[PDB]
């Protein structure tokens, strides 16, 4: 019950927009890094190269 | 009735096995931060007692041996010198966490 | 004194948009 | 004349961590399995280099 | 009655504006006393490197005797009657104020107005005046603080008028004459850059007769009719270090540009400052501050003191902290404060917005407690803003700042800004300006 | 509104104007300072005085730090060595919170062992800041020297008492002097009816008399502090009158007559008489003045010279030799009148700001228990006369001396040769 | 706790047959409730025995 | 006038001492810093003198004498 | 540099003894200056003492018109020589001095001891005067410490009078310390903190019996054995002898001996001592007192 | 200072570790306590007992001739200037004929000091100090004091 109060809870809201946006930046790092097909054959760039 | 349950309280007093060191609950009690905070908030002479009981109850389990039966502190003596200071600290220290909450 | 103390000129290092004196920072700053 | 054991840099690390430590009077024979655990790797690293000095 | 029924029932600064433009203002309390005072914009701001004392030899110069008044005659007439005379001078005001009583105030108008516009500069009062600043200057470099802020100041604004300090420089001091001297007083001391401001039991009709009598028609004409123009003063971020291991304790302050009197951030910025706050060694908060930067102070025994200061110029100024601590604590209390200023700038919370509502209000309401200190807000009003901002004004901006409007701000004047640094003593431990900045942003936003 | 008082039958003064201010105000003065310890309590006032922020019965120091700095007021005590003042500042809104932080601070406090003992290493901080100024020091060195038992107590704890301080005497001393007899009540900006409220919820509980305090005893002499320093302070002070009397008005009409501090920044002080004096014969800077400090039991009045270590005697003399001159009647009505607006001037603008006001009041309740309007205070400084002043200098003139004297005390003069 | 890592280790010995299939089963469900639910609710009702709350 | 602040003018923070138990919103001038003062020097206790027997002699009857040396206890001799 | 962390050091182990503290204090307040000047540095003074302060006094006080050097165990051949070898390069009479001006008054210095240490001096006689020899023995018929470990002081007036009125621990004694110009004799009293007014008060009214002449020729002629035993015994040692030599050389330039020493300390009368004890009484008081000071008289009340 | 001719009083001055020390020799018939006592803080006493012993040991090895005579010329002035003054004459004069049964003469003291040279203050150290179990006496705050064990190990050598 200590993480559970109004003040942390607004803190927790300023906090999900940082989180979220850090959760975007693994996911994208993530497929960059392994190449993944299930993602990387929908952007249109990125598509030429598996042909 | 209550009696039964002194009785059963006894009995697993001796079965614990911290009076057979001279030890008492408080003094068995683990060194959190409140109740570092208790042992620091104790005055001059319980700190000393407290001590040296933790002193000899350290040699007794060095040599691997316990105090005489005459020597074993009982049930009805073991005193509660931590209660008071214990009970304060976790209310100046639940009364923190409700104002850093609200 | 302390007052005597003077920073000295930095003209031959610092920035084209920062030269200026009179003209104010922080329409630059976030350019830089 | 300095104390060599606890002014020489390396000595005075091997004094302040096994020589010189502060260890509890009372702890039984169930302590001394860390240090077997360290002999028993250190144990390792020499047999197995010689197997695979074999190998 | 609650505090905006309490805050309208303070009573109306009444403005008027004479012949010349001097303006002529008020404010009518129940007080047996007041106070009077002459504000001018006049200042470091104004001078220009080669008369750069100027202002402050004539702060020393004006009391010191004249021309209706010769010698002496003026310090005996306002002892006589009671009074008591300041003046002090700033980077861009200087005041001259009389406190004394009710009766008295034709008498307090008009010394105002001989101080003000016929000041007697004799060249034995020259050299022992100048005497007397070489020896003001010495005990000022004695006083540390003061030293920290006048190296922030020119390293926050070099190469710009705000740099130089009010006193100017020894070598200026020992050079400027009589000449110069009355060349600023004939071009900075015109009538629309004045206010007469009163304060207490003073009626607004007996001072606006008092200064049609005596402070009429001052200057009103430059004799050049060349009027100067205040330009901007650029801000560079950047560091000044003066290393001397030998004095006890060390003085660091740390700034960024801040947004001037005109802006109404300027009521964020100081509930902001009010949730980080001051701390000294004296105060028996204890661990249960509300304020962290001061519970981590007293829990880790870090510095001796630390203030949170807004200073405010025409469309400038300069907001961030100074603290004395010893030389092995500095690195922590710069890592704490930045901290402090980072969760301001990021996760602000209701909780504190709040508590530094309530503590804005007592503390304007405190300062404007008292004749002199109203008069002096008058006065800088008048000269600043253009109008005397009422409480009430005041409350409903402070209402009107909360949490999101809090942190935006800092956001905007805090995060990721390249600061002003001045360091007096052992300050070792002071990180260099990159590591300065580093704490100037955070890595997780 | 206008100024009201009541008498609680307990011994309490209730002082309420509702001025309907932003800020409601409200004090608590306790005659419980320095002079009511002994010799085996020295600086229990010191420790009580920065005990105001600890566990109380009924609110906790965290409790109390948390809400007052949550509500955005402030807590200060102000103690003088017959006097102490619990102040509270804040909204009026927040002002029911306030009175109850602050009755439960002055009239039940915990005082545990831990918590006092924390706050002895800040009150060796405090004093020492304190003695950064040497005026305070000096000062003290001249209590200590004229008085022997009451007012020879310091306002600071001692050094050797530092340590040794216990509950058991701050709960002493508080059970002994925090009397309702002994108390007064004043507020501006709240009503008289919730303070007479909370007054009754919260002094239920002591209602007698208190301690007796000791009659203070006059023995003089000289002591001196050799601390090398380029500027010697030197304080020559003589009994005078208790506060209260025609006989002390008569003593702050001569303390502003000879010089009473400056009025114009970087002045001469032209109409001082004793800088007018010293500056007759003296080219290296000074600063000479009039000391007057008067307590319900005796009073002090002298003169206060920091000159250079040279010229202290030089100084010193001059300015005696000043006040000799005023004793044998070398004054003109001129000077007097002048002496007299000084001190109206003074005490008004003393009165004008919201804290000399509220310590004003807290003051007259305590010592009389009616409110004086500063009119009728007006009223008697005018009606001082220039006799009167003749023979308060010439009291400090024949009365014997003490001396508290520090710096480079080479050629500062002693007592026999003044 | 021990007892059961023992009775695992021999079930571990042992291939995968009848009773071995719930003997280990049962081995495993007791292993995680002694080391999850077990122990923190002796402990608690140690404590209560010993009177601390 | 009944105040030390109405009576003494510019000793009224002198014959005075205020302490802010709780911090207030405005912060004054001059806030204070120790420089950091040193300590006495950790040193031996002295007997005390619990009898009159021992107490005896304790007493200074002669003036001072200090002796230092080289490699002798430095004596006060009174 | 280096040296001044040594001196403040010895201070601090000086001033372990309350003894110390009060004699200086006693000086302090007895003297305007030359001899209220403290035999320890004072804390002010540490860290600012120079080179050039030292070669200073040393060139202006370590001359050899203000020298003797003296030898037991050598030739005075060998002297001479050593002492034409390195003394003849000093200049002569040097500084004088400020001929020690008295002040009188008191000083108190509450510390919390456990038991109050009081001085109560006044003005007496210098070395080489008659005065001085009748002072010296009026403080050996006052007491000037113990004859017997663990001894009740019998013939002590002092100790007497205190014990006839107190049943606490308590050391009173006879204070006489004289100089090249200036004297100071008087009462000093360890007593505890609530009869040190009475222990005070006894030892006043003791000697001021004496100076009305309550006293016996007996007692004197006792007196003055004890003053020619302890000066003998002061003799007695070779560095005690080497240190009377050495005195005697300085302040009168001459050697006068243990003999005659004897026959002076004879030929003080009993009418000398009542004299003594009558300008103790009579001259203006200077009191340094320290420790739990809620019941020590002042001045005034003696 | 730092320039006494004692190594311990010098590593004493150099390290600021001590507050005091002495060496006694007590004793009584066919008996007595030989050793060292000092008073220290409490985060000194292992070095001061380490030097100290260190001390002791290079005394029962490695002793010089120049110290050896530094120490008899001390010596003999110590007896002498004990001796100088009657009441430690008739103290000295009780002692000898209670303890010798008659009184040494100054001669014979100085007989037997001249007789004292390295080799012999080797090997009665060697005899006296090497590899003897010692009594400890420590009160205060002595938890740096070190371990009974490694005063042992402090008491013999492993390079001589
Ligand atoms: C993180 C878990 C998903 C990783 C992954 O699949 O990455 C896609 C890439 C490539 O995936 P892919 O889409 O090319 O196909 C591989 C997967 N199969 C054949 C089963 C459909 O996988 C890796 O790089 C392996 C990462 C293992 C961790």
């Amino acid at each position: 019950s200590r993480f559970l109060g109004p003040r942390y809870r607004e803190l927790a809201r300023n906090w999900i927009p940082t989180a979220g946006m850090w959760g975007t930046v693994g996911a994208v790092g993530l497929v960059w890094a392994t190449d993944w097909r299930l993602i990387l054959d929908w952007v249109p760039y990125i598509n030429g190269k598996f042909k | 009735s209550s009696k039964w349950l002194d009785g059963f309280r006894k009995w697993y007093y001796n079965a614990a096995g911290f009076n057979k060191l001279g030890l008492m609950r408080d003094d068995t009690l683990h060194e959190t931060e409140d109740v570092k905070e208790a042992i620091r908030r104790l005055p001059e002479d319980l700190y000393n007692d407290r001590m040296f009981r933790i002193k000899r109850a350290l040699d007794l389990t060095m040599r691997h041996q316990i105090l005489p039966k005459d020597q074993w502190t009982k049930y009805e003596e073991d005193k509660f010198y931590l209660e008071p200071y214990l009970k304060e600290v976790i209310r100046e220290r639940k009364e923190r966490e409700e104002w850093a909450k609200k | 004194s302390h007052t005597d103390v003077k920073v000295p000129d930095f003209s031959d290092y610092r920035r084209a948009e920062v030269l200026d004196s009179t003209k104010s920072s922080k329409e630059s700053s976030e350019a830089r | 004349m300095t104390n060599m054991r606890k002014t020489h840099p390396l000595f005075k690390i091997i004094n302040h961590s096994f020589i010189d430590l502060p260890a509890p009077s009372n702890i039984s024979s169930w302590w001394n399995f860390g240090s077997l655990l360290g002999v028993c790797l250190m144990v390792q690293i020499i047999t197995g280099l010689f197997l695979a000095m074999h190998y | 009655a609650t505090f905006a029924q309490a805050l309208q029932s303070v009573p109306e600064t009444q403005v008027s504006i004479l012949d010349n433009g001097l303006r002529v203002a008020s404010e009518q309390s129940s007080h047996a006393t007041c106070t009077v005072g002459v504000w001018i914009d006049a200042g470091s701001r104004y001078e220009t490197e080669k008369n750069n004392g100027a202002g402050y030899f004539l702060e020393h110069l004006a009391f010191k005797g004249t021309k209706n008044r010769p010698g002496n005659a003026l310090e005996k007439e306002v002892e006589s009657i009671g009074a008591h005379l300041n003046a002090y001078s700033t980077r861009e005001h200087t005041a001259y104020l009389i406190k004394a009583l009710s009766k008295d105030l034709p008498k307090v108008v008009e010394l105002l107005a001989d101080i003000v516009q016929n000041s007697s500069l004799e060249d034995s009062q020259i050299e022992k005046e100048r005497d007397v600043i070489l020896r003001e200057m010495q005990e000022n470099d004695a006083s540390m603080q003061n030293v920290v802020f006048d190296y922030l100041h020119a390293t926050a604004f070099q190469g710009t008028p705000l740099a130089q300090a009010v006193e100017g420089p020894s070598e200026n001091v020992r050079r400027l004459s009589r000449t110069d001297l009355t060349d600023y007083l004939n071009r900075h001391y015109k009538a629309p850059r004045m206010v007469l401001a009163a304060a207490g039991g003073v009626e607004h009709q007996q001072l606006l007769d008092l200064a049609q009598k005596h402070l009429s028609s001052v200057s009103r004409v430059y004799e050049e009719d060349a009027v100067p123009g205040l330009t901007p003063c650029r801000f560079t971020g950047s560091e000044i270090r003066h290393r001397d291991d030998a004095l006890p304790l060390a003085h660091v302050a740390i700034a960024v540009e801040g947004p001037g009197w005109a802006n109404p951030d300027n009521v964020t910025l100081q509930v902001a400052n009010a949730i980080i706050g001051h701390y000294d060694c004296t105060y028996g908060g204890g661990v249960h501050l509300s304020s962290p930067l001061a519970s981590v102070a007293v829990a880790n025994k870090l510095c001796q003191s630390f203030q949170t200061f807004n200073i405010s110029y025409s469309d400038t100024g300069l907001l961030g902290a100074h603290f004395v601590c010893d030389a092995m604590s500095i690195d922590d209390m710069v890592f704490f404060l930045q901290g402090q200023w980072m969760r301001l700038c990021t996760s602000a919370t209701e909780s504190e917005v709040t508590r530094g509502k309530n503590i804005l209000r007592n503390a304007l309401v405190s300062h404007l407690d008292g004749t002199t200190p109203v008069c002096e807000d008058i006065g800088r009003s008048l000269l600043t803003y253009g109008r005397r901002i009422p409480l009430a004004e005041w409350e409903s901006r402070i209402q009107e700042v909360d949490a999101q409007m809090l942190r935006d701000i800092c956001s905007k004047y805090f995060y990721d800004q390249c600061p002003a640094v001045a360091g007096y003593g052992p300050i070792e431990q002071l990180p260099d300006y990159n590591r300065i900045r580093s704490g100037m942003f955070w890595l997780r936003f | 509104q206008d100024l009201e008082f009541t008498k609680l039958p307990n011994g309490l003064v209730i002082a309420s104007l509702e001025n309907y201010a932003p800020l409601s105000r409200i004090g608590l003065f306790v005659k419980a300072g320095s002079r009511y310890e002994d010799s085996n309590n020295l600086g229990t006032s010191h420790l009580l005085r920065l005990a105001s922020s600890l566990t109380t019965k009924g609110a906790s120091s965290f409790k109390i730090t948390r809400g007052i700095e949550a509500v955005g007021g402030k807590l200060s005590v102000t103690a003088t060595r017959e006097n102490m003042a619990y102040t509270v500042e804040g909204i009026r809104s927040d002002i029911e919170i306030l009175m109850e932080f602050l009755l439960n601070v002055t009239t039940a406090p915990e005082f545990r062992r831990w918590e006092v003992a924390a706050l002895r290493s800040q009150l060796k901080i405090d004093k020492a800041v304190a003695f950064q100024n040497s005026q305070t020091r000096i000062i003290e060195n001249l209590h200590d020297v004229a008085y022997k038992n009451a007012l020879a107590n310091p306002l600071y704890c001692p050094d050797y008492r530092m340590g040794k301080i216990t509950s058991e005497e701050l709960h002493y001393f508080v059970q002994n002097h925090f009397t309702s007899a002994r108390m007064a009540l004043v507020g501006l900006g709240v009503s008289h009816s919730v303070l007479k409220q909370v007054a009754e919820q919260f002094l239920n509980m002591r209602g007698g008399l208190g301690l007796a305090g000791a009659k203070a005893k006059y023995r003089g002499g000289e002591i001196r502090e050799q601390n090398g320093d380029n500027l010697v302070h030197a304080a020559i002070v003589a009994e005078s009158a208790a506060i209260g009397n025609a006989e002390a008005n008569a003593f702050s009409v001569l303390q502003h007559l000879l010089g009473a501090g400056p009025h114009i920044k970087r002045g001469n002080n032209t109409t001082s008489l004793l800088s007018q004096s010293v500056a007759k014969g003296s080219h290296q800077p000074f600063d000479v003045s009039a000391f007057n400090a008067s307590y319900s039991d005796s009073g002090l009045f002298g003169i206060y010279t920091i000159s250079q270590a040279a010229a202290a005697g030089e100084v010193i003399n001059a300015a005696y030799n000043q006040v000799k001159a005023v004793a044998q009647g070398n004054l003109s009505s001129a000077d007097v009148q002048a002496a007299k607006n000084k001190l109206k001037a003074g005490y008004l603008m003393s009165v004008e700001t919201s804290e000399g006001f509220l310590s004003e009041i807290g003051s007259q309740a305590l010592a009389a228990g009616s409110y004086m309007p500063p009119s009728t205070v007006l009223q008697q400084i005018d009606s001082v006369a220039d006799a009167d002043v003749v023979k308060a200098a010439k009291k400090f003139v024949s009365g014997k001396k003490s001396m508290a004297a520090s710096g480079n005390l080479g050629h500062t003069p002693f007592l026999d040769e003044l | 706790l021990v007892a059961n890592l023992l009775i695992l280790t021999w079930i571990g010995g042992q291939p995968v047959e009848h009773p071995f299939i719930i003997i280990g089963q049962l081995a495993s469900i007791s292993y995680f409730s002694i080391i999850l639910i077990l122990m923190p609710i002796s402990g608690i009702i140690e404590d209560k025995m010993l009177k601390l709350y | 006038m009944l105040s030390v602040a109405a009576r003494s003018g510019p000793f009224a923070p002198v014959l005075s001492a205020t302490s802010r138990g709780v911090a207030g919103a405005l912060r004054p001038l001059l806030q204070g810093a120790v420089p950091a003062a040193s300590e006495p020097p950790v040193l031996d206790v002295k007997r005390p003198f619990l009898c009159r027997e021992s107490l005896s002699g304790q007493a200074a009857a002669r003036p001072l004498v200090a002796t230092v040396g080289l490699n002798v206890p430095a004596s006060v001799r009174f």
